[PDB]
């Protein structure tokens, strides 16, 4: 469970971050 | 191709020295990657500290923890931002390993990162111009 939440948040942040390149 | 094992090793060594730890194990690519991960780290600092506190890292949970988080991160695809988050997450696990007096975990996490790069990410990375294209994009 904890890991699924971490992954989703990481994914959220990654897609935000990639847009800022 | 660039040697992904070397990219993992150089990044993890860098992250651990940032914490004052010293871990025995193309330069433009290494520098650009560490810069992008540092930027990502500072952008979401409070989030990663909170993740660290929930990691509950032990030798018996580490492998499955790494695999589950990374599979969720790439669940619906790959992009360079997710590749950066992948290095950030592995680095956070290595830092928690040394901070919890489990420094041998570092070597295992570095191998799991190298293995995931070569088994699951290599084709995407190569199809999208390799690490040179990352340098051109984040530069």
């Amino acid at each position: 469970w904890l890991a699924q939440r971490l992954g989703r948040e990481l994914r959220r942040l990654s897609d935000e971050f990639v847009d800022s390149f | 191709g660039y040697d992904n094992r070397e990219i993992v090793m150089k990044y993890i060594h860098y992250k651990l020295s940032q914490r004052g730890y010293e871990w025995d194990a193309s330069e433009v690519v290494h520098l650009t990657l560490r810069q992008a991960v540092d930027d990502f780290s500072r952008r979401y600092r409070r989030d990663f500290a909170e993740m660290s506190s929930q990691l509950h890292l032990t030798p018996f949970t580490a492998r499955g923890r790494f695999a589950t988080v990374v599979e969720e991160l790439f669940r619906d695809g790959v992009n360079w931002g997710r590749i950066v988050a992948f290095f950030e997450f592995g680095g956070v696990m290595c830092v928690e390993s040394v901070n919890r007096e489990m420094s041998p975990l570092v070597d295992n996490i570095a191998l799991w990162m190298t293995e995931y790069l070569n088994r699951h990410l290599h084709t995407w990375i190569q199809d999208n111009g390799g690490w040179d294209a990352f340098v051109e994009l984040y530069g």
